[PDB]
């Protein structure tokens, strides 16, 4: 299974913008979400201080990303489902996927309870269900943090393994790649790079350069 | 320089029929493309994401289809709100164009 | 609630210089770039450039080069447009937008009419 070539996708994640949370009063529940929330704030920080050959594509790629529009393009085609094949300016047809989506979660349950009741929670469940939604981003931004943007072999936390078989699934390749691919999904994980790419348009985006294996 | 054209550049409906708008453009903006309506000197508020999925807040009569280089806005049903200048725009690549725009009156 | 409010009409002379703003208040104004839409009485809108509103760094429409000039303050949240030497010809409604999801969102025009 010989590697001869590249395929870049596009994994996005829909952030949210934190508007500072004019609430007094600190409840230990509304501590542990202000801290949770601290740290979330924190990695979308770290992460725009990151963005600002074997990853040549994926270079390549994120430079394309960074011209003006295609953002746009990338939200308005990942918008109803979590999956699409966008077509950039350049020519090439990209892959691009929503991994997460944590401005759905911040902003419907978190921002209310935040600003109507000046930040009076009822339940517990709350801080757990937002700590193990946030650990998954914060885990990106720690990897991402020490590789120094450049992140190889692609951990669970990029891109599961439901997510890289879901996306093995729709590459432009033969079946057999195809049920090659899905019959060494760690030998997959251990032959590409994740390049990160941008924090724009209030959405981040990384590249994983997924191999592809024209000779088997 | 992907310039659109729209076909009927005057139009007239009862209110009740369903009419059907088209864009063609001068180049192969895959899926990109939007529509605005303009009211009477106001600012173009827009009515569909995207060729297909349509946006929020608008009714379900407008039905937007197409793909390439032939788009369809389609309003299902006429009423009194629905009448002014509709606009039709590609996102797919700089400099942005409109189509000349769509006048719609009262039959 | 992403709201961009503009700067009320106008009437100057050709051969002046004018300046419209453009407040923009809903969100992290640092996020999206935000674009120039000139329109024109009978004819069609026309899209005259963006403005990064990280760098500033401006970039034109090919009919708009020469005088037209973006500027904004990012620490104010509002960018504004300069038209140098108005003409007979620059009379209409100018409109400042960003991305929505797929298409812009308008805020309400400026209109700047150049009579003597």
């Amino acid at each position: 299974a010989l590697r001869t070539g590249w395929y870049t996708s596009v994994i996005t994640i829909e952030l949210s913008n934190i508007k500072e949370n004019k609430c007094n009063g600190t409840d230990a529940k509304v501590k542990l979400i202000k801290q949770e929330l601290d740290k979330y704030k924190n990695a979308v920080t770290e992460l725009q201080l990151l963005m600002q050959s074997a990853i040549a594509s994926g270079v390549a790629v994120c430079k394309v990303l960074h011209l003006e529009g295609e953002v746009n393009k990338i939200k308005s085609a990942l918008l109803s489902t979590n999956k699409a094949v966008v077509s950039l300016s350049n020519g090439v047809s990209v892959l691009t996927f929503k991994v997460l989506d944590l401005k759905n979660y911040i902003d419907k349950q978190l921002l209310p309870i935040l600003n109507k009741q000046s930040c009076s929670i009822s339940n517990i469940e709350t801080v757990i269900e937002f700590q193990q939604k946030n650990n998954r981003l914060l885990e990106i931004t720690r990897e991402f943090s020490v590789n120094a943007g450049v992140t190889t072999p692609v951990s669970t936390y990029m891109l599961t393994n439901s997510e890289l078989l879901s996306l093995i699934n729709d590459m432009p390749i033969t079946n057999d790649q195809k049920k090659l691919m899905s019959n060494n999904v760690q030998i997959v994980r251990q032959q590409s790079y994740s390049i990160m790419c941008i924090i724009k348009e209030e959405v981040l985006a990384y590249v994983v350069q997924l191999p592809l294996y024209g000779v088997i | 320089d992907i310039q659109m054209t729209q076909s009927p550049a005057s139009l007239s409906a009862s209110v009740g029929e369903t009419v059907t708008i088209t864009c063609r453009s001068s180049g192969n903006i895959h899926n990109f493309l939007t529509w605005y309506q303009q009211k009477q000197g106001k600012s173009p508020q827009f009515l569909v994401y995207n060729a297909k999925t349509l946006a929020d807040g608008v009714s379900s009569r407008f039905s937007g289809s197409g793909s390439g280089t032939q788009f369809s806005l389609k309003i299902n049903s006429l009423q009194p709100e629905d009448f002014g200048i509709y606009y039709c725009q590609h996102f797919w690549t700089t400099p942005y164009t409109f189509g000349g725009g769509t006048k719609l009156e009262i039959k | 609630q992403i709201q961009l409010v503009q700067s009320g009409p106008e009437l100057k002379k050709p051969g002046e210089t004018v300046k419209i703003s453009c407040k923009a208040s809903g969100y992290t104004f640092t996020d999206y770039s935000m674009h120039w839409l000139k329109q024109a009485p009978g004819k069609g809108l026309k899209w005259m450039g963006w403005i990064t509103t990280e760098t500033g760094e401006p970039t034109y429409a090919d009919d708009f080069k020469g005088r037209f000039a973006f500027s904004l303050e990012t620490s104010a949240s509002t960018a504004y447009l300069q038209i140098n030497n108005l003409k007979n010809e620059d009379t209409g409604i100018y409109f400042c937008a960003r991305y929505y999801y797929g298409p812009f969102y308008w805020g309400q025009g400026t209109l700047v009419t150049v009579s003597t």
